[PDB]
Order: C-alpha cells, then structure tokens, then sequence
C-alpha cells in the first residue's frame, strides 16, 4: 500500500508546475501570432517588389 | 529555457504514465509540446516586416511604388496588436489545479505516516508466539460475529480451517 502511496505524493507537487507551464506556454503562442501577421506583411510586400 | 518546460512536461508524460484515469491529460501536453515547437518554427520562417530599399529599392529604377509599399508597410507597423488573453483563464485555472493539487498531496502524505504507524503497530506487539481466541476475540468482535453467524447457519464446516490451516483426519 505504502508503494501506491509514493507514486502519487511526488506527483501531486510536480503537476501543479505541469499545469502552469502548458498554459504559460499558451500565452507565447498568441504573441507569435502577432509575429505571423507581420511575417506575411513583408512576404506580399517583397513579392510585388520583385514583380516590379 | 523552453528545455525546463519540455522537461518538467515529457517528465510529466511518463508521471501520467504512473497514473491511471487520465488517459488524454498528456494528450493536451502533446498538443501544447506541438505548438510550442510551431512557435519557434513560425518565428524562423519569418520575413522581417520592412522592405529592403537599401539594395532593393535602388535595384529598382521605377522607383515610385517602392516609396508607397514602404509607406503602406510602415503605417500597418502594429499589423497585429498584443494579446495577453491568458491571465483571467490562466488565474481561475490555477485555482481549481491548486486546491486539487494541495488536496491530494495532503491526502497522500497523511496516508504515508498512517502507513508507517500501522507497519510499526504490527512489528511491536503482536500475539504470534502465544495466541488465545479470547485475544482475538477481545480484539475483533468479529470473531464472534462469524462464529455465531455459523451456530446460527447450522453448519460446522467453515473453508478457512482446511485451506491453509491443517485438516488431518484419521479417514
């Protein structure tokens, strides 16, 4: 019993921080989006550039 | 580095593999690995916002269209605002992992010492080298439970004295 018990004390810490970071991770993947936006400004800007 | 959050998460993918009942909770930590390496991949993929005039523009000789895209180009500079959408879901989130979380660690812990004094009540007294069915009896009213339970039932054979205890017999 006390081997079933051990599992889960050191998970019940860890999780937690698990937890936080899968939604801290989140938030960067919204800036990045930020960076798309300008990303494909530049693209259709230098392919007309490259027409003319 | 975003090694300490990949770590702490494929660390957390084998943890989940010593849990059971929580069979799609590294699956949502799959997804947010993927996205978190399409980040860093999007971000390599980049063209920078500005044009190229210091060579490109004078590579052009028509250059009228060169000034107007730099313009265009320079006024949709925000082309994308900030976002932090993640601090009223994030919060209340951790919230309801705290409590969760804090709940089972103390759970866990209190078993483990109620566990170690249980083990320690075992080794220090125990009626092994004298046992007397008044001990157990004193001990357990469950003894006398059963055995009045099987007065009662009528029947004198009871499997329990014969799989594991003796049953010699002279037939």
């Amino acid at each position: 019993r006390i081997d079933s018990v051990s599992q889960l004390q050191n998970v019940a810490e860890t999780t937690k921080v698990l937890f936080d970071v899968s939604k801290e991770t989140v938030e960067l993947e919204s800036e990045a989006f930020e960076l798309k936006q300008k990303v494909e400004l530049a693209h259709e800007a230098k392919a007309v550039l490259d027409s003319w | 580095a975003k090694s300490a959050a990949n770590k702490l998460d494929w660390a957390k993918v084998i943890s989940s593999l010593r849990i059971t009942g929580s069979t799609a909770t590294q699956l949502s930590s799959f997804k947010k690995r993927n996205d978190e390496a399409r980040r860093q991949l999007l971000e390599l993929q980049s063209q920078p916002t500005e044009v190229d005039f210091s060579h490109y523009r004078s590579v052009l000789k028509n250059t009228s269209v060169i000034d107007k895209i730099e313009s265009y180009v320079k006024q949709y500079k925000p082309v994308k605002i900030d976002a932090s959408k993640q601090l009223q879901v994030i919060e209340s989130f951790e919230k309801h992992a705290m409590t969760n979380a804090k709940e089972t660690e103390s759970l866990v812990s209190k078993e483990l010492k109620d566990l170690q004094s249980t083990l320690d009540n075992i080794q220090s007294a125990r009626p092994f080298d004298e046992l007397t069915v008044d001990d157990l009896t004193k001990i357990k009213p469950e003894i006398d439970a059963k055995v009045e339970e099987m007065v009662k039932k009528g029947k004198w054979d009871v499997p329990g004295y014969k799989d594991r205890f003796g049953n010699l017999n002279v037939m």
